[PDB]
């Protein structure tokens, strides 16, 4: 048995080109404090775990 | 191409003659093997045959080219042999001796006909 095989193949193809911009954001962290609830008294009441 | 037209007739006559040479050599070597049926060429039918394919396509650099890859007719037996053996010493000796002569003779329309190609160019 001899079988002598030779295939020419057509591919798909896709080029992409970007250009990703100047200034984009990589990490950014945030500090926020929020105050405590003083009542009608005075008193300042501390918020809760749900607000 | 052109050139290939006027040579052809010429270059298969002389490689069909070269080919039948081989098969009666091979019947001369073989004339001792008991069982061996004396095969040949009808010459002119082939070299009708000759002279009477599609290379794949090749899209880009990488593809790669397509790659390229007779009938022996068995001698009437003249004497009965005991060992089954038809090879007849005279007949393909004649017969050989003739193929040399007319390989010889293609040899020479060839060479002629190139030789005078050649000259209609020199200058």
């Amino acid at each position: 048995t001899q079988r002598n095989e030779t295939s020419n193949y057509e591919v798909d193809r896709t080029i992409r080109h970007t250009k990703m911009n100047v200034g984009d954001i990589e990490r950014l962290s945030v500090a926020v404090v929020v105050n405590y609830k003083t009542l009608a008294d005075g008193k300042p009441l501390p918020l809760t775990a749900d607000q | 191409d052109r050139l290939d037209a006027a040579l052809r007739f010429q270059q298969e006559a002389l490689n069909l003659r070269a080919q039948r040479q081989e098969i009666l050599a091979a019947n001369i070597a073989n004339a001792d093997t008991p069982g061996y049926q004396a095969r040949d060429i009808d010459f002119a039918s082939e070299l009708k045959k000759v002279m009477v394919g599609v290379a794949l396509t090749l899209t880009s650099s990488h593809h790669i080219p397509a790659q390229a890859v007779v009938d022996l007719l068995y001698r009437v037996p003249d004497q009965p042999s005991l060992d089954g053996n038809t090879v007849d010493m005279d007949r393909e000796r004649t017969q050989f001796a003739d193929n040399s002569l007319k390989y010889q003779m293609g040899l020479t329309v060839l060479g002629s006909q190139l030789k005078g190609m050649m000259n209609v160019l020199q200058g």
